DNA sequence: AGACGGCTGGCACGACTTTTGCCAGATCAGCCCTGG
DNA sequence: CCAGGGCTGATCGTGCAAAAGTCGTGCCAGCCGTCT
């Protein structure tokens, strides 16, 4: 039972490196694949009222400084202004602190108490909050501009000025006892703090948008939904008859063979292409036979599944369909995801039985949302309720589920009801 | 896009003063470009008062001219209309010079 | 991710959301003028980021992440009336249906 | 740095003088021997020594020569690249460089066969290797701390043993006293395996030791120094099973017939 | 290849007749044997007698004749080529390929197997290699250096040694004296290596030694020629432990009975 | 006020997935040259 | 003038495997709630 060289076969392969280029082609999305297309297009030869002039729109920038150009400032007043205003997000808060702004000027006569002259001069304009160094000094310009006569303003500004962190945890025992303020008559004072718009300069304009590109379609036809590529969004290539009816009629050797060599890789480009659509197809259809149930019931009704799984279906390879199934966009009746998206992780469930980890994933959002406010579900609970469930997952996975689902943690969400 | 019609490093910056790339986005940087991606740091007005240019490898010729009521071409050749026509789309050959 | 009809609308004052039902539309019958708000439309914007202060806003107050965006459907200006009746239509295989 | 005494029972006489001897070995940098008969606790001073040491934080793996596959030698004694032959499919780290500021522990040099001793006769004096089916050369630095049976000046003469490895491997020998030689310590030694077994069986408390099972302690030869009093100890208390009298007879040998 | 200093403190007439002889075989192309007893130096003599030559600057590589595999041996002598087995999956360099332009230092020649006997001669007489599965002939120039304790004319004629391999490897052999024969050199050696190895053990200088010792170390057999001096004067200085007064004790054999 | 129990997250360890990086040759058919 | 040989180019081919990566689940440390 030895160490010797040996040799026995039982595999083959073969490959060409414009094979390996044709392989990789399937590999990229559709828009970028136009730009190597056009590319290629490019080398060979023989392949191949309106509405106009729209409105000006006021954002937050151009609406401050209109209100500066009204205001009586002086000409450096209005240079620090103008810089400073130029120093804004779209959320109201300015991103560069106090002494950047002091180094941008860049003067030696200017001083930062005059910065904050100009700039408590400019906070008092129509977005109230705005150009605040950061949340602290934001709520409490409000705060100052409401009037004295609705209650609990004292109450309100004593926990906005240094008790931040402590309403920022929830920890409303250690606040109480810190502000030796009134048991649950502090709640109205809450409220009032919670109702004070957080990121005013967001208000200005809100206009986003429609970005969807379909890579693949599906629609249900009265069950067992068939599915369609997009006619529009696929590529396609024809071979131009002027240049190859004129291969044959010239008598100079290069061209001849130039020409010859042109319609070769012509055609041997269309047959790549050809066959990276028909299988793109073949494999969006076995997944969505794969995955009739989450369409028609939901995304926790999911069966988990591998690149195995879909590859066994069909004659192409795990690599094949891996390659195949990135950055490609299937629109469905639900909504646009990812062919990608489908595949995840499985676990094992009560009755020998497994779940999809985002169907779980997602019970987990429901299941912590339609909760108590008083009492919040901890991860050690939810795992009890999932295993009573049947389910089953460990109290790690349940963390970075929830993790994952940007949730912060069940002592972290408490709130006063 | 990059290299291309509606570019950065032609026809000047976007939107506000940021670089393409991310970084030297403020008004502390005046007039410096950019590394990672050559774009002036000015305002965005500049935009619509920056042109660029195409190489056209072959030359060719302008229609305001020679296709007016007088032809500046024709009547700077002494050659009439109809043959300048013909030699401007590579059916007519016409002869420069010999004089051998 | 899909816009939709939660009457969740930020910045905005508890007398403009007076008029709206649950499911953000107004109710049959009444009167509304000027710029009011008709349906309660909210877009979404890109993931929170880990910084700090985003992590801070969300501890705070909660429920806005910046998530969403107030492009509501409101009344142009200069246009008055009272509400005869709503019609709403959903696509197949979306269950919404709030108050549909 | 802490002690490392580990289980250090019956020292006294020639036994401490050997504790005394190699407790100032660990700080030099030269191989050791140890030269004792079967079963004389050679291992736990060889491993101790490497505690002893400065950089006693270096990994401890122990061969045993008697235990050689005489087909995978090579590879485990220097290490194996990978795709060096076939069925390599990924590089394996040798034994050799397994240890790399720690000690190695080399067992019956006695019954070491020439092939070995060859083979290993020049990554000791240079400290210096290269993988079978390798392209460049490793150099390490290791401790060797080595244990045997026989007389090796003896086997020298006979002509198995190379007296070039030998020399290689001689700077200091630590000769073990035999227990049935030292005579001190057998009370000492028997009563704390005593007091192991009787607790670990989970009874009250231990008796006595009777007059006789002394008597008949020192008569025997005892070819098992301590690795069989232990056992004569544990299965003759095993064999009482209680705390009712020191036991009368010891179990010198289990093959013997109840009756 | 100017300036070259490193050990070699002996300075004997006879070690001066061979450190001479180096000196004039260095710039000769052909290969030299090595011959001489157990432990004197035989590696401090090939690798100056390399690196005084020409090609210096070459690559230097050793392997020991007796470790390499001998189901890899010929994989190992010359390397192999990208999918000749199953195994292999790129082109592998051999010894003589990776020595081209430098040396070959065979160490302990009389323990190669007759499988390496019967592969070498030929590559070694001419320059003729052909890689595994190789389809062109190789050519390589390697000056070739060996050394061994054994006595080839014996061995050849008991057969274990190829008599051709002999002949053309034999060409003006090197014979190295036995320490004996130094007579005074051995005080030099004593001395420099007690001051190295206080220094190890940082005792701080050396007290010297008696005239006793001094005539103990004088007349003694010395089997083995160096590394045993070595060895004897560092346990010896060892077991003193301090420089209050000369050095006199000597422990020639470590092997002793019990104090 | 201190200890006990509990909650959460970082790090680690098998077990299993998925991602990229390989780079021709032989074999057959029609045309041209040449023998019968 | 018809049949045999040579020669050149046209044609065929989307999988294997190795390593990086990801998964689930446990172990341990640090902070917090609560009773004594
Ligand atoms: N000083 C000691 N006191 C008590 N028991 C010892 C002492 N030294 C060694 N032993 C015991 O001797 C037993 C055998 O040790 P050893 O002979 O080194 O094993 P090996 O057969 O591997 O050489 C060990 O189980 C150990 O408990
Ligand atoms: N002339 C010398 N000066 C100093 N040290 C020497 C001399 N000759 C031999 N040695 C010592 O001998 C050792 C080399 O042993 P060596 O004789 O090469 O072994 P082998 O005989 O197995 O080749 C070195 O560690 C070196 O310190
Ligand atoms: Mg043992
Ligand atoms: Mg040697």
């Amino acid at each position: 039972m030895k160490q010797g060289l040996q040799l026995r076969l039982s595999q083959q392969l073969a490959m060409t490196p414009q094979l390996q280029q044709a392989i990789r082609l399937l590999q990229l999305s559709t828009l970028e694949l136009q730009q190597e297309l056009q590319q290629a297009l490019e080398s060979n030869p023989l392949l191949e009222l309106p509405v106009y002039q729209g409105e000006t729109t006021q954002t937050l920038q151009d609406y401050l400084m209109w209100q500066v150009e009204l205001t009586p400032f002086t000409d450096t007043d209005r240079a620090i202004a103008t810089s400073i205003v130029d120093a804004v997000d779209d959320t109201g808060y300015l991103t560069i602190q106090i002494e950047d702004i002091v180094d941008s000027i860049g003067d030696d006569e200017i001083g930062l108490e005059e910065v904050e002259a100009v700039l408590k001069r400019i906070q008092r304009f129509d977005p109230v909050g705005v150009a605040a160094k950061d949340l602290r000094d934001c709520l409490l310009i409000q705060l100052s501009q409401f009037a004295k006569e609705t209650p609990w303003l004292e109450e309100a500004r004593l926990i906005i000025s240094d008790h931040l962190d402590l309403l920022a945890n929830h920890d409303f025992r250690t606040l109480m006892r810190v502000t030796r303020l009134k048991e649950e008559v502090l709640k109205e004072a809450v409220n009032l703090i919670q109702s004070l718009d957080p990121r005013p300069g967001q208000s200005i304009q809100t206009s986003e948008p429609e970005y969807v590109i379909p890579d693949v379609l599906v629609r249900k036809v009265s069950g067992r939904w068939t599915v369609e590529l997009n006619a529009d969004s696929i590529p396609r290539l024809k071979i131009n008859q002027q240049y190859a009816a004129m291969g044959n009629s010239a008598r100079n050797d290069a061209d001849g063979q130039f020409i010859r060599s042109n319609l070769q890789e012509a055609r041997w480009l269309i047959k790549s292409l050809e066959s990276r659509n028909d299988t793109l197809l073949r494999v969006s259809r076995c997944i969505v036979e794969q995955q009739q149930a989450f369409f028609e019931q939901g995304e926790e009704y999911m069966k988990p599944m591998v690149l195995a799984d879909i590859a066994q279906a069909v004659e192409m390879h795990e690599s094949t369909i891996s390659r195949v199934t990135t950055q490609k966009y299937l629109h469905s009746p639900r909504g646009i995801f990812e062919l990608k998206y489908f595949f995840s992780s499985h676990v094992n469930t009560e009755g020998g039985g497994e779940a999809s980890s985002t169907a779980i994933r997602a019970l987990v959002k429901k299941l912590i949302a339609a909760e108590n406010p008083a009492k919040p579900l901890s991860d050690s609970k939810l795992t009890s309720m999932l295993s009573e469930q049947g389910i089953m997952v460990a109290r790690r996975t349940v963390a970075k589920y929830r993790e994952s689902l940007s949730i912060p943690p069940s002592n972290q969400r408490k709130q006063l009801v | 896009e990059r290299d291309g019609l509606f570019c950065a490093r032609i026809f000047g910056p976007v939107k506000d003063y940021e670089c393409l790339c991310g970084k030297y986005k403020r008004l502390k940087h005046r007039g410096v470009i950019c590394e990672k991606c050559g774009v002036e740091v000015t305002q965005t007005k500049v935009r619509r008062e920056r042109m660029g240019h195409i190489e056209l490898a072959s030359p060719t010729a302008h229609i305001w001219f020679l296709k007016s009521l007088p032809s500046r071409i024709g009547l700077l050749l002494d050659m009439p209309l109809r043959d300048i026509e013909r030699v401007l789309y590579f059916e007519s050959y016409v002869v420069i010079e010999g004089g051998m | 991710g899909p816009e939709e009809i939660t009457a969740d609308i930020p910045n905005v004052g508890e007398a403009a959301l007076s008029k709206l039902d649950e499911s953000g539309i107004v109710y049959i019958g009444a009167e509304v003028t000027g710029g009011d708000i008709l349906v309660g439309k909210v877009t979404p914007k890109g993931e929170t980021q880990l910084t700090p202060e985003e992590k801070l806003l969300r501890a705070i107050f909660g429920e806005k992440a910046s998530d969403v965006k107030d492009s509501s459907l409101r009344v142009p200006n200069g246009v008055s009336g009272t509400v005869i009746d709503v019609q709403v239509f959903t696509r197949d295989g979306v269950e919404k249906d709030k108050r549909a | 740095m802490a002690e490392y005494k580990d289980n250090l029972l019956g020292e006294a006489n020639s036994f401490l003088e050997v504790l005394e001897q190699v407790s100032h070995l660990a700080p030099l940098d030269k191989p050791v021997l140890i030269i004792g008969e079967r079963g004389t606790g050679k291992e736990l001073i060889a491993s101790r020594l490497h505690y002893l040491s400065s950089r006693w934080q270096g990994p401890f793996i122990s061969l045993n020569c008697a235990a050689l596959n005489e087909n995978l030698l090579d590879s485990e004694l220097f290490g194996h690249e990978a795709g060096a032959f076939t069925g390599a499919q990924k590089r394996h780290p040798g034994r050799f460089e397994r240890a790399d500021g720690g000690t190695l522990f080399l067992d019956e040099l006695a019954t070491a066969p020439m092939m070995v001793q060859e083979k290993l006769l020049r990554v000791i004096e240079y400290g210096e290797l290269e993988r079978v089916g390798g392209s460049q050369p490793l150099q390490v630095n290791v401790r060797l701390v080595c244990a045997t049976n026989a007389d090796l000046p003896a086997m020298v003469n006979e002509g198995t043993f190379r007296a070039d490895l030998l020399d290689r491997l001689a700077f200091d020998v630590v000769q073990l006293p035999p227990l049935r030689e030292r005579e001190s310590d057998i009370m000492l030694m028997a009563e704390y395996f005593a007091i192991q077994m009787c607790r670990e069986i989970k009874l009250p408390l231990f008796p006595g030791f009777t007059e006789r099972a002394r008597e008949t302690l020192l008569n025997y030869r005892w070819p098992g120094n301590i690795r069989e009093l232990k056992n004569v100890v544990e299965r003759s208390v095993y064999r009482h099973g209680t705390s009712d009298y020191p036991l009368d007879d010891i179990i010198i040998d289990p093959f013997k017939r109840r009756p």
